[PDB]
């Protein structure tokens, strides 16, 4: 029913950019979540 | 009744604590500390996240009626957790909680005598406060959390542990650092947490094979504006928090 | 001290103590402004050891969940200025009191209606993953208008079917002795809805016998009375009953045949009635009829059809 989520191209978004700063880098903090 | 424990920004601004001259940001801070304390105690008492979550919601709701002036967050949190533990069928002995509360609030002093006066007094102060919480909440103890909806959804859209665990993580964070539990229904908050985890993690959920966006399988009111609007509000609330070592740490 | 969502019980006027209770426990009352008849149940706090009774929190959580025509209705929760009361919609009668009253007469058609409401009520609670765990005539209420209601959820808990790898370990010593199913007397902790329906069977028989059919004095005497009525407890009729630690450690009569129908025949007579009872009082909980099947059993769909109770309750 649902295709599998896919890694989007590096976001040029203003939201994705802001989030990367408000929470830190995902690939770095990922292993702690 | 349905819209009883949900408030507008006006109602949140005009809180009981505001009535006694507490900065909006200072009240937000008080809540964040109570949650942090609830989370700490919870992990020590060894209760599930669900138990903590509930206690946190009890707390958020408690302070839409009572003031931080009249009720310290450090007195209420233990009582709230004590109550939540019973409600969620993970009851912890009254002694156990008061001790653990001391371990968190006073890592210094010797665990007071269990036969002394100042202690027996704490046992009553907590039991009393539990009773006040119950009355303040109108004995409405059954809480619905975003986590339930987050899981059911990430299951549906075949998310990786990577993404699923991050969404779940964001859910817990929303209870800690924001008052979304007082503003938006759990299903909506779940969508915000997923949408956020996706942006952060760079995953994108396709449209289903029935031409319906993933959030439509969680809540029929959610739109992409709302997801952007609430994600914005979320990030905004985070920006205002003092040390964001609170996010990634506990 | 603001408290908008918990009203003072003063709003009701107390009229009487109901059921020769224990103390100032349950009162019949009326709203001072609307005249609404209610029943106030004071939350007992003799066991003040561990704060507000967790066992009471349980009851309230469940009462607030269960909203159905044949389940007692929790209106609200009131305080004093401390004590706490659970406020219910008043119910004039209770099945125990009715069957104790010699002047009360139940027609076959009316007994059908009673059992039908009772079973429809059980279907609802089990559907919402709840176990009553204290079935008995005393806990079956009926209103003046003839609507049956299940009551006393102070013993009830929620139940899950998960996780298919580890069984649930619930409180074993539950349900009044006289209404307790065999599986519980044998020491079962992984049980479910079937325990409530065994109770329903005991109650259905009471509708005719007018008294609890199996009044034991000890857990094992109860098991003995069950054997005398339902037949001996053997793996042949209850597969994998050997696994109960107590199956061997309990002196169990070995020769007993099944006498359920033969014994109640004198009281009941109607074949369909005897049959449904025979299916409710089944030793093997896995082979015991459930709520849904019971409600579609011929008993409820053969003459005389079930009828309302209003008329029969004025006497
Ligand atoms: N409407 C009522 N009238 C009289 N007694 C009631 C009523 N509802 C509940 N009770 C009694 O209150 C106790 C708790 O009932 P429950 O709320 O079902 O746990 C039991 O002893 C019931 O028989």
């Amino acid at each position: 029913l649902f295709a599998e989520p896919y890694k989007v191209t590096s976001k040029e978004d203003k939201l994705s950019s802001r989030i990367q700063s408000m929470l830190g880098n995902y690939d770095e903090m990922k292993d702690f979540i | 009744n349905n819209k009883r424990w949900y408030f507008t920004r006006e109602q949140l601004e005009n809180s009981p604590s505001r009535r006694f001259g507490v900065d909006p940001d200072k009240e937000l801070s008080y809540r964040q500390q109570a949650a942090n304390l609830l989370q700490d105690m919870g992990q020590r008492l060894n209760v599930s996240q669900l138990t903590i979550n509930t206690a946190i919601v009890y707390m958020h709701r408690f302070y839409m009626i009572q003031s931080f002036t009249q009720f310290p967050g450090n007195s209420v949190a233990p009582a709230a957790l004590f109550l939540a533990a019973k409600v969620e069928e993970q009851p912890k002995k009254l002694e156990h909680v008061i001790k653990v509360a001391h371990t968190c609030l006073h890592p210094q002093e010797s665990l007071p005598d269990t036969r002394s006066e100042a202690y027996l007094q704490q046992v009553q102060d907590l039991v009393i406060l539990e009773s006040i919480i119950l009355q303040t909440l109108g004995f409405e103890l059954t809480i619905d959390h975003p986590h339930t909806h987050v899981v059911k959804c990430t299951q549906l859209v075949r998310a990786s542990k990577d993404l699923a665990q991050t969404s779940y993580f964001m859910a817990t964070n929303s209870l800690h650092l924001t008052t979304f539990s007082l503003q938006y229904t759990p299903p909506v908050v779940a969508c915000v947490c997923i949408h956020l985890a996706c942006k952060w993690s760079n995953w994108e959920i396709p449209v289903s094979t029935d031409g319906k966006h993933w959030w439509e399988y969680v809540d029929a009111t959610v739109t992409l504006e709302l997801l952007d609007e609430l994600t914005h509000e979320f990030l905004q609330i985070l920006e205002k928090t003092p040390n964001r070592l609170k996010r990634i740490w506990n | 001290v603001e408290c908008p969502f918990c009203d003072e019980v003063s709003k009701y006027e107390k009229l009487a103590k109901i059921g020769q209770g224990t103390f100032g426990e349950v009162f019949k009352a009326r709203h001072r402004k609307t005249g609404q008849k209610v029943a106030l149940k004071k939350v007992l706090m003799e066991n003040e050891k561990e704060g507000f009774p967790i066992t009471a929190l349980r009851e309230i959580k469940i009462l607030q969940l269960l909203k159905h025509e044949n389940v007692v209705n929790l209106i609200e929760i009131c305080r004093t200025k401390g004590s706490i009361y659970l406020v219910f919609d008043f119910c004039e009668h209770d099945l125990a009191g009715l069957l104790s009253n010699v002047l009360v007469k139940f027609t076959l058609s009316e007994i059908k209606r009673v059992m039908q409401m009772l079973l429809n009520g059980l279907y609802y609670i089990h559907r919402n993953k709840i176990l009553h765990r204290d079935m008995k005539a005393a806990n079956v209420l009926i209103t003046r208008d003839g609507v049956l209601k299940l009551a006393d959820f102070g013993l009830a808990r929620a139940f899950s079917l998960a996780k298919n790898s580890q069984p649930n370990r619930y409180t074993n010593r539950v349900v009044t002795l006289w209404y307790r199913p065999p599986e519980l007397l044998l020491g079962e902790r992984d049980y479910g809805p079937p325990i409530d329906l065994w109770g329903a069977g005991c109650i259905m028989a009471e509708m005719w016998t007018r008294s609890p059919i199996m009044q034991g004095n000890t857990e094992q005497h109860q098991l003995a009375l069950i054997s005398q009525l339902c037949g001996s407890i053997t793996p042949e009729v209850w597969p994998n009953v050997d696994n109960y630690e107590l199956y061997e450690k309990l002196e169990l009569v070995k020769g007993q045949k099944r006498k359920v129908k033969d014994r109640l025949k004198a009281y009941v007579r109607d074949p369909y009635a005897l049959d449904l009872i025979d299916k409710l009082l089944v030793l093997d909980p896995a082979q015991r009829i459930d709520s849904d099947d019971a409600l579609n059993h011929d008993f409820f769909w053969s003459d005389p059809m079930p009828s309302d109770l209003k008329g029969m309750l004025s006497t």
